[PDB]
């Protein structure tokens, strides 16, 4: 699904996040597709808060 | 460190703790918090992050919020694995930059 | 075991797992069905009771169901603490007694 | 509130409860005490499930 395939591919390409992190939202963007907003959300955040331990 | 954190703790298993943090109106008033935590020897890792949104993998014995300008991160059912060093980080919009608390060390009995 | 429940699997951190049993009409066809967790090394203990109700302190990623001679137990956001046994345990008529499942082991990746 | 006092008594003597099962229900009843006949009846409940774990 257009929104749903992009939401795939916006966390693979998110720079911050490490492989377990990256692969626990995919497996939840697989168990239930329609959360793919949520699921986008949640990413972004975390990718936003994995650059303060480039900072720690 | 910027941000003031709750002194070291020692606990037995099972029971809840709190740590806390406490900054200012241009950092934990307006930034959501995150909670870093280091284990012993290991590169630290983020817990939680958003106030209370757990990261992937963290147990949801561990609880996150904020509350004005300070922030707090419960452990329930301590385990003697969650001895470790714990660290506040939030956005600061006036150093326009991270910053970050002293650290917490929660030690199991 | 008189109840028969699914094989063991091995799940990554963030899948939904369900574990399902079955039996017959002299226990879960008329008798509501407890789940209970059997961590490594640790006292076996009831995450689930009557069916779909949460013991006190148990994460709500947990829930149940049943129907007809079956039930099941749903396990969201699977973290590596959820790493255990699972059993079904339920009241037998015929038996006048508790009967249990073989037990499902969920090993997180 | 002598119906709560009884759901309180009630509970404290089941015997196949533990302790942090027995102190979530007590809590549930000073947070509401209104949902004193609801928190018993789960209190009964799992005092009849626990037994389960004494034949396993």
């Amino acid at each position: 699904n257009k929104d749903q395939q992009s939401a795939f591919y916006e966390i693979l390409n998110m720079p911050n996040l490490n492989e377990a992190q990256r692969n626990g939202f995919i497996q939840s963007l697989k168990d239930d597709p329609s959360q793919s907003t949520n699921v986008l959300g949640e990413a972004k955040k975390l990718n936003k808060a994995q650059a303060s331990l480039k900072s720690f | 460190p910027v941000l003031t954190q709750s002194p070291s703790v020692s606990a037995a298993p099972r029971q809840r703790v709190t740590i806390s943090v406490s900054g200012s109106n241009s950092n934990i008033g307006s930034n959501t918090v995150n909670w870093i935590q280091q284990l012993p020897g290991r590169a630290p890792e983020l817990l939680m992050y958003d106030d209370d949104l757990l990261a992937p993998g963290v147990s949801d014995r561990f609880s996150g919020s904020r509350s004005g300008t300070s922030a707090s991160l419960t452990i329930s059912g301590l385990q003697s694995e969650d001895e470790a060093d714990y660290y506040a980080a939030t956005w600061d919009d006036s150093l326009n930059g991270w910053v970050f608390g002293g650290g917490t060390k929660v030690t199991v009995l």
